RNA sequence: UGUUUUUUUCUGUCUCGUGCC
């Protein structure tokens, strides 16, 4: 009687936040950006991402209950490298990756296509 | 009772081959050919012809009128 | 500091699948791929019907349950329609969903197959795997019974529910040889050699490899007959580019406010 | 009375409104079997009458 | 339907607003005017199945759908027992979606 | 009134009047009325046989024929 | 004006039935008849 | 339903898949659990040890 | 120089059988 709907896993409801940051205090430099209505598919891409890059000490997300719809996304860069623009760098070039990932499958298809 | 649409692990479409499993079973062909003949692949969706009773014969016995 | 530059080839591209090659890239970003292939893809399908007359001995629930798992083509439909969700009016307006009916009742004395040819859109493109092989059973009827209703499609993603999932089984796989001892099999002459394995017969697996990152990501996307595997890559691609790009909108204005 | 969802997530269910208040009024979805207190602006009076009787 | 005593006495009709003292604080225009359900019709949980008022003025001796079972009529029958009173039995179908704590084996 | 000139065997009472003419034949003791009913009872049997076979000429027949020849 | 039509049990004929009347249908004569199906919006969700 | 087609049971609400052998009383399945007992006009030998008796000749 | 409505927790008996942790 009260399994919940399915629109509520990637549906934002009125007053939730899309992404809050939250600023650690145990250790410098060190953020836990929280995700809402989002499992594993938008969290690992930017994990891995993330750990390409160099200058990003600790990067790893979680689920804190697996029928909960949110994943917390812990970053720590060193002192010179705020992880919030380590985050948006790894989010555009991630974007860019993707697009020349569709354009490459594009213009195989096309070709493969009688050629 | 009823072939099912789709197949529960996979999800190809199972719905649209039970009649003509039934009729390539019907000529000559045997079940281990004509699955493969209609083209199933994957063991999961074998099931859906092999399992599957056609129990809706035995409720259309029970015509409603005439 | 930088993502890399992947590479693609198709190896077989048919009318019902492609087996294309993904190189040079991470797992991580491969898998994301496969779950969006699986979940995340807007197709259009059955999601409200209205039963004015069902007659037959199945349940009423089940014309509707069955009715669902119907595939109906969008190859250039998806794209334009918007969610019912999101919709600015009142009623299933054609220009956010497509209207069916089913108006069948047996008369002659032989048993119908109600199928999925009986389904008459009002729409010429959205229809169900029809075109160019049998049809979709729905029910059967006998001499007596009758099956009148009609029913509205909307876009939705397999996350919602199975009905849009158009793809069947993606045969996702890496690394055939096992190289990067990911797996560890207890007896390796005991299995046997994988489809896209470059091995000879004689050694069971390829020698261990220290520094060496898995690539060359096989994939198998099977359509189930809506949307075409390659129209199924690009629009899932496109939708995880979507979500990337909000999600960097949303991580900006939060970072602006505070 | 039967209603019909025309805005927000369960826009196009089928319900008839059981308890109903100023605001809000709870209304019990026709396919699935769960109750659900939406609001009442978001309901629309479809109504089922039957013209003729003669 | 029964007759209870000389002056007791069961009868199908909807319970009004006005006459029936005895009454549930339940929707009752949900059935037709005979006292059964149509088949096809949502009930819930605390919902009158069937309209049933015995005279005392009619006091609302119906019997309803027990709680948490949110079912829908499949059919009515119609009939008369051995005694010759109206006799019927409704059935309400009810698809349980399987969920997690459903036992199996 | 209605049963007089509405003839009997349609449409589900076929079993019905098929006992009720097997009773009726094995109540009678007479050769006339018990040849009488019996012919009847095998009429309505050859009846419902056509139209049973009518019915299930497709789907229901060859059902029973792939699997008669399956096993 | 609804006279509460009813469906009788194997002949499957409508019958017109109002209260205080013995429950038989209009021909042969049997005892067990049913309901129509209402004329409310029934829909459903293909879920 | 003595040995009665499929036909029929069809076209009498039944099936034929119905083992039987089964009381209706009320509308309700009524059956009879086959109890066993002590077999009659037998002799048996008992040897009872919680009684004044060494053994016990019951038929 | 004027404007029509206030009533609310009911409730059921004794017996037997089956299934589950
Ligand atoms: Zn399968
Ligand atoms: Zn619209
Ligand atoms: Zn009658």
């Amino acid at each position: 009687m009260n399994a919940p709907p399915a629109f509520e896993s990637f549906l934002l409801f009125e007053g939730e936040k899309k992404i809050t940051i939250n600023k650690d205090t145990k250790v410098p430099n060190a953020c836990l950006f929280t995700i809402n209505k989002e499992d594993h598919t938008l969290g690992n891409i930017i994990k891995s991402q993330l750990l390409k890059d160099p200058q990003v000490l600790f990067a790893g997300y979680k689920v804190p209950h697996p029928l909960e719809h949110k994943i917390i996304i812990r970053v720590q860069t060193t002192p010179d490298y705020s992880p919030q623009e380590a985050f948006t760098n790894a989010i555009t070039d991630l974007i860019s990756e993707l697009s020349l990932l569709e354009e490459r499958f594009r213009v195989a298809i096309k070709d493969k296509q009688e050629g | 009772m009823i072939i099912p649409v789709r197949c529960f692990t996979c999800g190809k479409i199972v719905g649209n081959k039970w009649e003509a499993y039934l009729g390539l079973l019907q000529a000559e062909y045997t079940e281990g050919d004509a699955l493969d003949a209609l083209g199933l692949k994957r063991y999961c969706c074998r099931r859906m012809l092999l399992a599957h009773v056609d129990l809706i014969e035995k409720l259309l016995n029970y015509a409603p009128l005439e | 500091p930088y993502a890399n530059q992947p590479t693609v080839r198709i190896t077989e591209l048919t009318d019902e699948n492609v087996k294309f090659i993904i190189e040079n890239t991470d797992l991580a970003v491969a898998n994301s791929i496969r779950r969006v292939f699986i979940a995340e893809v807007p197709i259009i399908a059955i999601d409200w019907v209205q039963i004015d007359a069902n007659s037959s001995v199945l349940h009423d629930e089940f014309i509707a349950h069955r009715l669902g798992l119907i595939p109906l083509t969008s190859d250039d439909i998806v794209d334009k329609l918007q969610y019912s969700r999101d919709c600015t009016c009142e009623e299933f307006c054609p220009e956010c969903s497509v209207e069916f009916t089913l108006d069948v009742r047996c008369n002659e004395d032989q048993t119908r197959h109600v199928t999925s040819r009986d389904l008459i859109s009002n729409s010429p493109r959205v229809i169900p795997v029809t075109s160019r092989q049998d049809d979709i059973l729905i029910v059967k009827l006998r001499k007596g019974q009758e099956l009148r209703l009609r029913a509205y499609a909307k876009k939705g993603f397999g996350k919602e529910h199975a009905k849009w999932n158009p793809t069947a089984g993606v045969a996702f796989e890496y690394d055939p040889d096992n190289a990067l001892r990911h797996t560890v099999y207890p007896k390796p002459e005991e299995w046997p050699k994988s489809e896209y394995s470059e091995l000879d017969e004689d050694e069971s697996q390829a020698p261990y490899d220290p520094n060496g990152k898995p690539e060359r990501f096989y994939y198998n996307v099977e359509s189930c007959g809506s949307l075409r595997p390659e129209t199924i890559v690009l629009s899932a691609l496109s939708g995880l580019k979507k979500k990337l790009s909000d999600l960097q909108t949303q991580l900006s204005h939060e970072i602006q406010s505070d | 009375q039967t209603v019909r969802i025309s805005q927000g997530p369960y826009k196009g269910y089928i319900g008839v409104v059981k308890d109903a208040t100023e605001s809000t009024a709870r209304v019990e979805l026709h396919s699935t079997c769960q109750t659900i207190s939406v609001d009442r602006q978001r309901l629309t009076t479809v109504g089922s009458r039957r013209p003729g009787g003669m | 339907e029964s007759k209870k005593g000389f002056d007791q006495e069961e009868v199908f009709e909807k319970p009004t607003r006005e006459t029936c003292q005895g009454m549930r604080h339940a929707i009752y225009d949900k059935l037709d005017d005979d006292g059964l359900i149509a088949p096809g019709v949502r009930v819930s949980g605390d919902d009158v199945i069937i309209g049933k008022t015995v005279t005392l003025t009619k006091r609302d001796c119906s019997t309803f759908l027990r709680t948490s079972e949110t079912g829908i009529v499949d059919q009515v029958m119609v009939t008369l027992n051995q005694e010759g009173y109206k006799f019927c039995k409704i059935r309400v179908r009810s698809v349980r979606i399987p969920q997690i704590g459903d036992k199996f084996a | 009134e209605k049963e007089r000139f509405r003839k009997a065997p349609p449409n589900y009472a076929m079993k019905k009047t098929q006992l009720l003419k097997e009773k009726a034949m094995a109540e009678d003791l007479g050769d006339q009325d018990k040849a009488k009913q019996i012919q009847d009872q095998l009429n309505e049997l050859e009846e419902r046989a056509e139209a049973l076979d009518r019915q299930r000429t497709k789907n229901i027949s060859a059902i029973s024929y792939i699997n008669q020849r399956n096993r | 004006q609804q006279p509460m039509i009813y469906i009788c049990g194997e002949c499957h004929t409508e019958n017109e039935i109002k209260s205080r009347d013995p429950i038989r249908c209009r021909e042969c004569g049997y005892r067990i008849m049913y309901k129509k199906r209402t004329k409310r919006l029934v829909v459903f969700d293909a879920r | 339903l003595n040995g009665l087609t499929d036909r029929d049971l069809c076209e009498l609400n039944e099936c034929p898949l119905d083992p039987g052998g089964y009381f209706i009383i009320n509308g309700s399945e009524k059956v009879l659990i086959a109890q066993e007992k002590m077999a009659t006009n037998t002799v048996y030998v008992f040897a009872k040890k919680d009684s004044k008796y060494a053994y016990t000749g019951e038929c």
